[PDB]
DNA sequence: AGACTTGTACTGGAACTCACGTGAACGAATGTTT
DNA sequence: AAACATTCGTTCACGTGAGTTCCAGTACAAGTCTGGTC
């Protein structure tokens, strides 16, 4: 279990009230694929720069 | 596709009278004709508008040769909108201190079509007038206007100042109370009623807005909006039971059509930015490594395991695509919409030509009503789709039924969240005092109304026709942006403000049960 | 030895005899360029 | 008036914190059991994070119910659905209606 | 707690998915 | 003196989610050529 | 009149960046245990 945010119900101006915002039903992705080193076997960083 | 737009807008000297507390009528006006012409352009829309302008001073049109239909002008002829007409708009058009009628620009304005319609093949022809009704008109030609307008198949839409204290605009109220309407006005509302209703019966008569109304409710583009693509298939009871089918999409989340290009300040051009990525091992010397020498792998508790992309298609899950499958049928209770998954509703129709396959959906779907019952079905669009389980439930209207399709979730896409219960628990225990109150604001907030106690149900706020304000906001700072370079973006439009929050009459009635609960109920950060 | 050289080499099932490490160290022994997945320019696969 | 068929996006679960705020669990356990009994959602502006544009939700309560054996399957709460804008809906083509014997 | 599984404590024990079983 | 344990705080990385962007399968409709 | 392409237009899957919650690791102050000599 984890909020996706902790946010602020607001009545008015004046009466405010935190609530926690969950996700009782969420899509479920396969784990992201992960690059590697074709011959070592180990992974790499992965930086992009522009120029 | 493609269609004419011919928008017809009066400048007479009665528009310019600004009613102190109101916006001027022309304000408005301007105001709606804008939002429609930004739509249009920024949108990328192979549309052809055109503007006629009634109560110029001057006079320009190819039915001016005599002293017949004066003080009418265009502005453009049908083309492709660009940033030239709003420019005019915004900065050029003024009001006209001559008075003219607008059934001579009416007139003007089909001749305008139909010149310009002889060198393109258009689908659709359309026509806005933006009219106070406050000048004097000839009815000679109205037999004319009406067979001209039944031959030519052209749509028609009227908005007026006022529609069929405080006042904001779009501000789900009264724009123009019914309290100062002249006589000339309620000829021009009876007469402009007459012809809506004999050229579209009795629903013309939701065809004639108010400038404010039209602000907030996307009606300008109503009949200039494509249909949605036509995805057949055919629902498959069994291995021997088919209906060929038509599914559309019948609501979908609508977003930015266009993207933001990086350009380098000192060159406004994407080709001297280039971004390239480089992949590097960890370790110091950070040697780097090429694309091909580059596998792809998964994680499997501490342990990597390779996947190749090869061996991840040949190991993928195959199925055949295109397929609506019925896996059972299940009592309409037995599903929650709380549990609905996906980014889009289905509605499926029968086929467009076949009657057989529309008597066989219309019998399945009246079974499936009056048996209170939804089936479970498996939705593929395409053989890499990955198949999914959805309900349909059938939807019946007066002038049409079909079937309302909704994704539904897996078993490994549910979340087992276990909270604490509030009923029994006595820290947690609202007294008698603050259900009342609770039971004061929540009556003083209704936002539906009784129907004239006609067992009908009127809505004070119906958010579901508010158009979506961030592609508003959007074209508006960039046109500002366009027509003022060196100008910073502006604030947000009142209108927009007005049309996202509720009607004034709610928050009166809501002040003090508001401040009772406030002064009732302690609140204290912690 | 220095014909055993300049060649890349994959392994990726040993038998019971060796282990995959022993084989792996072996060819090593020798100067094979050990790839843990072949690519493009891979003598073979073992 | 909250249509069935109006989805536009799967909808959240809202739940009184109180770590920020003191005393908002007695509020919201109030606000749930008024709507309960008058079978009433609330409506109201939502905004995630900053700089994202604001979208018309509907808060409706929720029940709180048990199985046979006393487990938690609906826990209590607010569920919040989205209200899909004007722009968000399509046009269906135009079609003839059909009826079928009974 | 009754059916709390066993390979994960605080959740609750998800049960064989079994698809569609026409009834008598 | 010194070193280790306890607490307190404080921060940065990992996981999760959503929005934006792009690539590319593909499915069908239509236009052109034989 | 039939077949192909093309096109084209769409829509779905996949990848990358920014915000939020949670927890591991680190710095500093204090308590606690221990050493020796006059």
């Amino acid at each position: 279990k984890r909020a996706l945010s902790r946010l602020k119900l607001k009545l008015n101006k004046d009466i405010v009230i935190s609530v926690g915002i969950y996700n009782l039903v969420q899509k479920a992705l396969k784990p992201p694929p992960i690059k590697l080193y074709r011959e070592t076997n180990e992974p790499v960083k992965t930086k992009t720069r522009t120029f | 596709n493609k269609a004419a737009v011919v928008l017809c807008m009066d400048v007479g000297f009665t528009m310019s009278n600004s009613i102190p507390g109101i916006e001027s009528p022309f304000e408005q006006a301007k105001k709606v004709i804008t939002m429609f012409v930004q739509r249009q352009v920024f949108a990328e829309n192979k549309d052809e508008i055109a503007l006629v302008l009634f109560g110029t001073d001057g006079t320009d049109n190819p039915l001016s040769g005599g002293d017949q239909y004066q003080n009418i002008t265009v502005h453009r002829h049908l083309m492709l909108p660009d940033f030239d007409l709003l420019e005019d708009i915004e900065s050029k058009i003024q009001p006209g201190s001559q008075q003219a009628d607008f059934l001579d620009a009416l007139i003007v304005s089909m001749d305008v079509i139909q010149h310009e319609t002889i060198g393109k093949k258009f689908e659709k022809r359309h026509i806005e007038i933006f009219t106070d009704l406050s000048s004097r008109f000839s009815k000679s030609q109205l037999d004319i206007i009406i067979h001209s307008l039944k031959k030519c198949d052209i749509s028609l839409q009227f908005f007026l100042p006022f529609s069929l204290g405080p006042f904001r605009l779009g501000g789900h109220g009264p724009s123009f109370p019914l309290k100062g309407i002249t006589e000339q006005q309620k000829e021009g509302l009876e007469i402009v009623k007459m012809v809506m209703i004999s050229l579209e019966g009795e629903d013309g008569l939701d065809e004639i807005y108010s400038f404010s109304e039209s602000l907030r409710k996307l009606c300008v583009f109503k009949k200039i909006e494509r249909h949605s693509i036509h995805w057949p298939c055919r629902l498959t009871i069994g291995s021997n039971l088919s209906i060929r089918i038509a599914a559309y999409k019948s609501i979908l989340q609508e977003r930015v059509k266009k993207t933001w290009t990086v350009v380098d300040a000192k060159t406004l051009k994407k080709e001297d930015i280039q971004k390239e990525t480089v992949y590097c091992l960890n370790d110091d010397d950070e040697t780097e490594v090429l694309k091909e020498d580059i596998i792809q792998g998964f994680r499997y508790g501490s342990d990597i395991v390779p996947f190749s992309k090869v061996d991840e298609e040949q190991m993928k899950y195959k199925s055949e695509g295109k397929c609506f499958s019925v896996l059972g049928f299940c009592k309409s209770s037995q599903v929650q919409r709380r549990f609905f998954m996906g980014n889009q509703v289905l509605k499926v129709f029968a086929a467009r030509d076949d009657e057989a396959a529309a008597v066989a959906l219309s019998s399945l779907i009246h079974a499936l009503d009056d048996l209170d019952m939804v089936a479970i079905v498996r939705y593929a669009y395409d053989k890499r789709a990955n198949p999914q389980v959805g309900v349909a439930f059938p939807h019946i209207k007066h002038n049409y039924e079909c079937l309302v399709y909704v994704q539904l979730p897996f078993m490994e896409d549910l979340r087992q969240y276990m909270f604490s219960s509030l009923k029994n628990s006595k820290k947690y225990a609202p007294t008698e005092a603050q259900l009342n109150a609770v039971d004061a604001l929540i009556d003083s907030m209704s936002l539906a109304k009784k129907d004239e106690k006609t067992d009908t149900l009127e809505d004070l706020f119906p958010t579901t026709k508010i158009p979506n304000p961030r592609f508003q906001r959007l074209f508006q700072c960039l046109l500002h942006r366009a027509l003022h370079p060196r100008e910073p973006l502006p604030p947000i439009q009142q209108h927009i403000w007005n049309m996202l929050n509720p009607p004034a009459e709610v928050t009166t009635k809501s002040q003090i049960p508001l401040s009772k609960i406030k002064t009732l109920f302690p609140l204290i950060e912690a | 030895s220095n014909i055993f050289e300049d060649v890349e080499f994959c392994v990726m099932s040993g038998t019971d005899s060796q282990p995959k490490p022993d084989l792996e160290n072996r060819i090593a022994e020798f100067g094979g360029y050990i790839v843990q997945n072949p690519g493009p320019d891979t003598y073979c696969v073992i | 008036l909250l249509k069935k068929h109006h989805y536009l996006r799967p909808s959240l679960f809202v739940y009184p914190e109180e770590s920020l705020v003191i005393g908002s669990s007695t509020l919201f356990s109030a606000l749930l059991i008024k709507c309960l009994e008058k079978e009433v959602a609330a409506l109201c502006r939502y905004t995630p994070r900053r700089n994202i544009p604001p979208y018309f939700v509907a808060l409706v309560p929720q029940e709180e119910e048990l199985d046979d054996q006393k487990i938690q399957v609906t826990p209590p709460g607010f569920q919040l659905v989205f209200l899909p804008f004007a722009d968000d809906k399509r046009k269906m083509p135009f079609t003839e209606k059909i009826m079928a014997t009974p | 707690c009754p059916g709390e599984s066993l390979i994960n404590p605080g959740f609750k024990s998800k049960k064989p998915a079994g698809g569609v079983d026409f009834d008598e």
